RNA sequence: GGCAGGCACCCGAGCCUGUGCAACUAGAUAAGGUAUAAGUCGUAACAAGGCUGCAGUAGGUGAACCUGCGGCAGGAUCACUA
RNA sequence: CCGGGGACGUGUCCGUUGAUCAAGGACGAAGGCCGGAGGAUCAAAGAUGAUUAGAUACCGUCGUAGUUCCGGCAGUAAACGAUGCCGACGGGGCGAGGCCAGGGGGCUGUGUCCGGGAGAAAUUGGAGUGUUUGGGCUCUGGGGAUAGUACGGUCGCAAGACAGA
RNA sequence: AAACGUCCGUAGUCGGCCCCGCGCUGUGAGGAAACCGCGGGGCCCAAGGCGGCGGGCAGCACGGGAGCGGGGGCGACAG
RNA sequence: ACCAGGUUGAUUCUGCCUGACGUGUGCGCUAGUCUUGGGGACUUAGCCAUGCAAGCCAGCGAAGCGCGGAGCGGCGGACGGCUCAGUAGGACGGCGAUAAUCCACCCGCAGCAGAGACAAGGAUAACCGCGGCAAGCUGCGGCUAAGACAUGGACAGGCUGCGGCGCGGGGAGGCGCGGGCAGCGGACAGGGAGCGGCUGCGGCGGAGUUGCUGGCCCAUCAGCUGGUAGGUAGGGUAAGGGCCUACCUAGGCGACGACGGGUGACGGGGGGUGAGAGCCCGGAACCGGAGAGGGAGCCUGAGAAACAGCUCCCACGUCCAAGGACGGCAGCAGGCGCGGAACUUGCCCAAUCCCGGCGGGGGAGGCAGCCACAAGACGUCGCACGGCAAAGGAGU
RNA sequence: UCUCUUAAGGUAGCCAAACGCCUCGUCAUCUAAUUAGUGACGCGCAUGAAUGGAGCAACGAGAUUCCCACUGUCCCUACCUGC
RNA sequence: CAAGGAUUGGCUCCGGGCGCCGGAGCUGUCGCUUCCAAGGGGAAUCCGACUGUUUAGUAAAAACAUAGCCUUGCGCCGCACGC
RNA sequence: GGGCGCAGGGCUGGCGCCGGGGGCCCUCCUCCCCCGGCGGCCCGCCUGCGGACUCUUGCAGCACGAGGCAGCCCGCGC
RNA sequence: UGGGCAGGGCGAAGCCCGCGGAAACGCAGGUGGAGGCCCCGAGCCGUUCUGACGUGCAAUUCGAUGGCGCGACCUGGGCGUA
């Protein structure tokens, strides 16, 4: 196909060599539109269901005190972590919260397992407000 | 036979039958000025002009009568891959009866861009040559 | 009503053609106006660009020349004797365009022996239309289009034209 | 118009019997029933009579065959000997 | 009943029925995959891994797997009427 | 017996007829399947005698399918040189091929050894002539796992195969 | 991680030597401003404003010494 | 025109992950000044209270007390504005075609019927009364205008058929014009503020069709097509055409990817990012298209298949005295809902321009306000002045 | 894993089946409601491999359930005709 | 004949390849296989493969038969593809 | 032997036209009822000449002799 | 050894032609007329009505409905098997 006469050729060969790259792989199959929690939009926000216990990956040994959280827009439950100490105790159950991701492209963050969600703000006001007492929860 | 009677348009200015010089530094085929056919799509003894584009194709299907299929074959450029591609568009071309055994299938003909003839068919062939020619 | 576009036709490689605007009014024909024989009756349209377009719904005569000497008359309409599109539009008497019709003789025929009086030889030169113009069948073809112009103008049937005709009906 | 993608000449036999009966008679119902080359006029035209008799339709050549075939293995090798 | 109404044609929403295509979802049950704190049973592979291994195919076994046949060395042999 | 094959040799002929391939077609070990024939050995399954903590295995014995042939299916292998085909060029040595020549010769196969170059290295006459990057053509790969799995399709008697997330 | 088991094979793509048309290419036309590139330009500076000059198009016209066709001649460590 | 960390006991690789940089969307924390720009595109082309957004006039000129301004008549409302659902070519871009077509304003030309002609006929609204009706809306009577609607009157243009030579133009002709015979048909009975009507030719301004060509993904979409491809003829149209119909041919497209599907796809001018080849984006200023809750049909008009026009259906919503009456903010603010995600129910025609034959109107548009959303520059409180439609800010 | 015992201990399959006593099994579906039907489940009193097992394409005046349509089957009868 | 849909009379014509076929128009109180004749259909389960057979007179079936598959005996037979 | 079909077909019917015989009719209607061996050719086989074509609704046929021409045979048929 | 049994429907091989193909072959249209094929007539039978009848028409019939209907059939005669 390296003939000047196989520009046709080689973009419908180059083509299908394209749709094995993982990168283009995602944009072609819309995997952002399959889960509508962060890809296609930032910023998820949801209804708590309740607080997880969930374990770090060893040889790492914690405790993430996770959450599950049903969106508004979909309904779907997925489970996010919560960061910035003590902060597990400022949310409480039937509240609703801001979710983002982790800069992972998706999967998750060091020693957590699973979780690929974190929350950012509560009752629409941020955990950083709370974790050093800036602002207050209504 | 013919559902109407076989009548042409009156020869303004062999005087007894029509025919036009289609212009564009083009001639008249002998088959158009001595002959009895009728057609009133024909460019030279017919009720249509040539204006537009005239390109030349290579005959792809001379069946269904009066209309062929030509085929002009052209290159496009890839900018990308910095190669070309064979392309093609394939044309109804409108092929009056002064060309009957003159044009077969693979000759290069000369077409011009008359009114919308057919559906299809916005092209009449003016001339042609031969393909062992 | 009627349209002209091709928004509804498939394409030349048969691929049928989504239709997603509403009708325009640029592309928009009308009824054929069927016209038969009878007291004149032309209907007014203010079509595009307020033109007035004339289409006969009923026309009774039609100025029918005589190509060979040049003179014509408005002779009636009788009726239509053949229609070289459909047979069904001759058995209705739908005057169209290039409808073979039979006319009145009488105003013909008056010219036609006056011009025989003076030249014997006009009735020997084309004996098959003076045959019939004693029995008084006079046959002439619409040139003109009713529909459009309003009017049902032509010319009479002689010479190999008319026994191409009489072989038809 | 072929008719059948795969049965062929049991097609006459319809659904009935089973695949595999119907597979294992269509290639003695194809033998049978054929026209051979006559071996005394050379013409393809020996058909069965009877089981076991196949005769030539054009020089009347009849001779003792096998069932459904006009050569059988155990009777080839025995001729050909 | 000439501002009504009627008739035929034409454009035609909307509804109903049947169906094609596209995409989604509930589901007793049941099978995987992955992750679990690693628990029980072993030990198939890695050494000739203790029966050389591997893949194919076929059958079988709680389970890795075992066996038959033909390959292969990625073998434990580059090597013997020279 | 019938058929085929390449190499060599040649003032024989043709004269570009070619290279590579989606589609398509044919062949395709073993095991398997179908119908028929046959059945000595060996031997899945199965049965035993042992071994063992256990032993459904390894070992001993027996034994069916199978192994065999004929007609067909199937269409897979570590089907390997794990190395696509065609083409140009590129160091010596040793070999046991075939044809030719007779002047440690030429063609064409085939291994091997040492160098060159390449390479992450093992290695390697191509895996060389590649950042001094371009001979043509086809195919494939794009971190691991999920998984050569599922769905849809095609093929198959079935086993399954192809393809393939 | 990855040469399909093999061979045939059509489109496709590629293809020996000698001896007017088309590809390719140069200039030019025509092509909106914004924009962009450049150039000025003491808006106090700057981003600017404002004014110059340019580009865009395998469409069109003209030009082009080479390349390809057509047709003969070789007969390729091509077949 | 760059790499760095990460598989190992250490090594060399392959390999991906991650860091490092730009961009735009959102969030978070924080915040001194000024200029400039942007801001419900993404989800919901979801639902909308209230107000406003397209009116104007010089013909005729009533009431009302010559002034006057109603209604008739006319022009515009088909432009702007908003939005991006549909659209994979009905688009768009480039190059054409319209010898296949239509036309308002405006501009330049030619012209506009002797008819009793120092002259034009019947009306209707306004209005004067009488009413119906919850409201929306509407009736009866009486009079009365015209640049409204007629009458009068045909030299031409025009239409159609037939005839037909030339002269001009054009690449190409009965295209223009002159010369013919018929059948039609057809341009001023206006005024004491500038004129205004109408017919034709040529523009301009538009518009409809249209040719070639280029532009996303999927082959786990491989064959597709029946008005389909063509012919003849008619119809229809402003106009070529299977556009439609009648009859007849068997065609048409496809691995040079048809057909079918997908798209959280308006296209483009362009934007982002890279040394470049490229990759990605284009809702968003300008241009083109399309739409006005989903539709379909239409009236008027030069121009709409119009929606701040109509008619109906559907889905939502409202008022009723229960007979009926209405609503379409993808105009401007504003509300709700949606969501991650987006401002004041501010002032004004002063600027930019548009409609109207001028005094008028314009949520187009500007000004200000809101917002660290962005670009740029600069630090760590009250007079007078100044500008402004007005106010405020800049500047003394 | 251990142990008793048999000629061998029911394999592949299949099932409250025309084969399940308990039993109107349990779960799902079907319905307003289902001892029925179907799909599952299987320590199956007492399923099971030519005493043939599994299997339903085609076929059936076979046995059964649901749906559509249909109806004097019924609500709930009435009238007419012949005999 | 899956399911499901449309059409169907009379008259007057036209066309064709003319025992017939196609088309058009007119027409009736919408009606046309006008009487007669003449399938109800779908989703499933059980059993038997099928066509066939049977208890003349209570059972037509799932029973029987069947082909196929298999086993047995027989070289004194109708001669092993046989009985 | 059986069977679909092709061709023929004892005969039967219809229509048209003609011909007897009988009966019925307000109008209409030509109503109603009854009756009407022999020679040549054609098939098809075979023969002669000759040498390669030739069907059938259908498979096909044909140098082991096609079509054609001229005969012959025996039936169906006219 | 004789005889009997409408009319339709579906359309198997084979064949002809067209189209496609490098080839193998594949589609399409006719042709052909297979099959214990389909609906059914005479006829046969006996599913249901658990109809009629049930001291009957009848010591098994009648009617409707249904099934079969070129067969693994039915049937006259002759013959065999007690
Ligand atoms: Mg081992
Ligand atoms: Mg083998
Ligand atoms: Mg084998
Ligand atoms: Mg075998
Ligand atoms: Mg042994
Ligand atoms: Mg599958
Ligand atoms: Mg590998
Ligand atoms: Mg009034
Ligand atoms: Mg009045
Ligand atoms: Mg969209
Ligand atoms: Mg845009
Ligand atoms: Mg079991
Ligand atoms: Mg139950
Ligand atoms: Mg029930
Ligand atoms: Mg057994
Ligand atoms: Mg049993
Ligand atoms: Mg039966
Ligand atoms: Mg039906
Ligand atoms: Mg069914
Ligand atoms: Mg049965
Ligand atoms: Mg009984
Ligand atoms: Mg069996
Ligand atoms: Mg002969
Ligand atoms: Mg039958
Ligand atoms: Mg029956
Ligand atoms: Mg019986
Ligand atoms: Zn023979």
């Amino acid at each position: 196909m390296k003939g000047l006469y196989c520009a046709k050729k080689l973009k419908r060969n180059r083509q299908a060599k394209r749709r094995n790259d993982p990168t283009y792989r995602k944009r072609l199959l819309g995997t952002k539109y399959k889960q509508d929690i962060i890809g296609v939009a930032p910023q998820a926000k949801g209804i708590v269901l309740e607080k997880i216990e969930v374990e770090a990956k060893q040889p790492n040994s914690a405790i993430r005190k996770a959450v599950r959280v049903q969106l508004i827009k979909n309904g779907k439950k997925v489970s996010a972590f919560v960061p910035y100490d003590g902060a597990i105790n400022d949310i409480d159950m039937n509240d609703i919260v801001t979710l983002e991701g982790f800069g992972k492209k998706g999967r998750s963050k060091g020693d957590i397992p699973g979780i690929r969600y974190k929350v950012c703000k509560v009752q629409n006001v941020s955990l950083l407000a709370l974790f050093r007492g800036k602002k207050d929860k209504p | 036979k013919a559902k109407t009677y076989p009548k042409q348009k009156k020869p303004h200015l062999k005087p007894e039958r029509y025919y036009k010089n289609i212009g564009m530094g083009y001639n008249v085929p002998e088959t158009a000025i001595n002959g009895t056919y009728i057609d009133k799509k024909c460019p030279f003894t017919g009720n249509v002009t040539i204006r537009g584009r005239i390109f030349k194709g290579e005959v792809f299907k001379m069946k269904q009568e009066k209309t062929i299929v030509v085929v002009k074959r052209y290159f496009h450029y890839n900018k990308k891959y910095k190669r070309y591609e064979r392309r093609n568009t394939k044309f109804n071309v409108h092929l009056s009866p002064c060309f009957f055994g003159l044009v077969r299938v693979g000759d290069t003909v000369t077409c011009g861009e008359t009114r919308a003839l057919s559906k299809t068919k916005h092209f009449a062939v003016i001339d042609y040559k031969q393909k062992d020619s | 009503g009627l349209s002209r576009s091709n928004r509804h036709k498939r394409t030349k490689t048969g691929a049928k053609k989504p239709i997603f605007c509403k009708k325009r009014k640029f592309h928009m024909a009308r009824q054929p106006s069927n016209t038969k024989i009878g007291e004149d009756k032309l209907q007014e349209l203010r079509c595009r660009g307020g033109v007035i377009k004339k289409r006969a719904l009923r026309l009774s005569s039609g100025n029918f020349t005589c190509r060979t000497h040049g003179f014509s008359y408005k002779t009636k309409i009788m009726q239509v004797m053949y229609h070289p599109s459909s047979n069904e539009l001759m058995r209705t008497n739908t005057l169209t365009k290039s409808a073979v019709i039979k006319l009145d003789s009488k105003q013909f025929k008056e010219k036609f022996d006056s011009i025989l009086s003076t030249d014997s030889e006009l009735k020997n030169t084309d004996p098959l239309f003076f045959s019939n113009l004693d029995a008084g069948k006079l046959y002439g073809v619409i040139v003109s289009r009713p529909g459009q112009c309003g009017r049902a103008d032509g010319y009479i049937l002689q010479g190999d034209e008319l026994n191409f005709y009489i072989n038809k009906f | 118009s072929r008719g059948t993608k795969k049965v062929g000449i049991v097609g006459k036999y319809g659904v009935r019997y089973g695949s595999s009966l119907r597979k294992r008679i269509k290639a003695i119902e194809i033998s049978q029933h054929a026209k051979y080359e006559c071996k005394a006029c050379g013409k393809t035209s020996v058909k069965r009579e009877v089981v076991g008799i196949w005769k030539c339709k054009a020089c009347a050549f009849t001779f003792a065959g096998g069932a459904f075939a006009p050569t059988t293995s155990a009777g080839a090798h025995s001729n050909s000997i």
